[PDB]
């Protein structure tokens, strides 16, 4: 199918911005999780 | 509390067999006549009251009880140098035996209980730091605990 | 009694303060077996 | 308040675990990933509902004392639930272009620093366990089924 220029970058474009708002939501708990390893680690640094 | 409960048969035999070397007349103390003569013939004869000095550690008399409880007090909080290595090694998560000047002043100055700066320099002027401010971990747990030394 | 109490107390102080000291290393020599589980797991690893 | 003895106990513990500046006052930006730590995924904007320092916040002037910290940890707890594995997969269901169940690495871990908030390289690789080696679709299952573990 072919189309005219960038139609398809701009629908990926709103396509993206409907996932972006879940996907926020998603990366504050992946980097939740990140944090709480890194805490965890700290801890046994302090400790050693 | 009483200290001399606290430690390693292997450790109280080695303070065992270095007393029955120095305890020359046996009489189970420490005396003037004996440890004296022995750094005498060990080294430079220093028999001046530098170890009088020395001697004047225990409570009036030395004997060997007093000198274990003594080296206890001293001893108390020392750990294994594989388990200090270790706990470098949390840090160093390479072992490289190269941790950073900038690293260590980090761990020390501020985080936890405060080390001062005058400590912070003593592991400069006698502790193996290294070129480009390399801190060698792995040598200084040897010197120590006295250990393979 | 009193003084026995006291005697026994103060031998009571000393066998926890050893206990806790022991379990400082124990927690330390657990934090070195978990390093070195770490290193060798890395290390075959990367030789893989 | 919603927390037992116990929980506002290792709380506590945490909070001072966390440390040290110098000050036994935890820092304003250093507060949010106290919370992060704990467990939760708070967006930004919840500190910005307290707004210390309008402008760039480098000095930290805005410490809290666990008093101040609580409270915050709460309006936290209480802000949402979370969804199911589900929620996420279907986001890399739309993502995806093979339409097998996997994904492209290379692809993927460049989405998920470009879309909403900003990640590094060196945050997102330990995400992943099932790194991109001979295969270029890694199964995004195992992803999701580890971090939910947080
Ligand atoms: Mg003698």
């Amino acid at each position: 199918i072919f189309f005219r220029t960038g139609v398809l970058a701009h629908l990926e474009e709103e396509r993206d911005l409907k996932i972006t708002d879940v996907i926020i939501a998603f990366q504050a708990q992946c980097r939740g999780y990140l944090a709480r390893k890194a805490f965890a680690k700290r801890q046994q640094q302090l400790t050693a | 509390s009483n200290v001399f409960a606290m430690f390693d048969q292997s450790q109280i035999q080695e303070f065992k067999e270095a007393f029955n070397m120095i305890d020359q007349n046996r009489d189970g103390f420490i005396d003037k006549e004996d440890l004296h003569d022995m750094l005498a013939s060990m080294g430079k004869n220093p028999t001046d009251e530098y170890l009088e000095g020395m001697m004047s550690e225990a409570p009036g008399p030395i004997n060997f009880t007093m000198f274990l409880t003594m080296f206890g007090e001293k001893l108390n909080g020392t750990d294994p140098e594989d388990v200090i290595r270790n706990a470098f090694a949390c840090f160093d998560e390479e072992a490289s035996g190269f941790i950073h000047e900038d690293h260590l002043r980090e761990l020390l100055t501020t985080m936890g209980d405060r080390f001062t700066d005058e400590e912070v320099d003593e592991m400069y002027r006698e502790a193996p730091i290294d070129k480009k401010g390399n801190f060698n971990y792995v040598e200084f747990t040897r010197i120590l605990k006295h250990g393979a030394k | 009694q009193v003084e026995e109490m006291k005697t026994q107390l103060e031998e009571l102080e000393d066998e926890l303060q050893a206990a806790e000291d022991a379990k400082l290393r124990l927690e330390v020599n657990m934090q070195a077996m978990k390093s070195q589980f770490e290193r060798d797991l890395q290390a075959r690893d990367e030789q893989n | 308040c919603d927390f037992s003895e116990e929980q506002t106990a290792e709380f506590k513990e945490a909070f001072q675990l966390f440390d040290r500046t110098g000050d036994g006052k935890i820092l304003y930006s250093q507060c949010g990933d106290v919370m992060r730590a704990l467990g939760q995924n708070p967006t930004n904007a919840e500190v910005m509902k307290v707004l210390g320092n309008p402008k760039s916040d480098e000095m930290n002037l805005k410490t809290l004392n666990f008093e101040q910290f609580l409270p915050m940890m709460q309006t936290i707890a209480k802000n949402k639930d979370q969804g199911c594995f589900e929620d996420y997969v279907e986001g890399l269901r739309v993502f995806d272009k093979e339409g097998n169940g996997t994904v492209m690495g290379a692809e993927i871990r460049h989405v998920l620093v470009t879309l909403g908030e900003k990640m590094t390289e060196e945050e997102v690789e330990q995400l992943v366990a099932g790194h991109e080696d001979s295969n270029g679709c890694i199964n995004y299952e195992e992803l999701v089924r580890m971090v939910l573990s947080g």
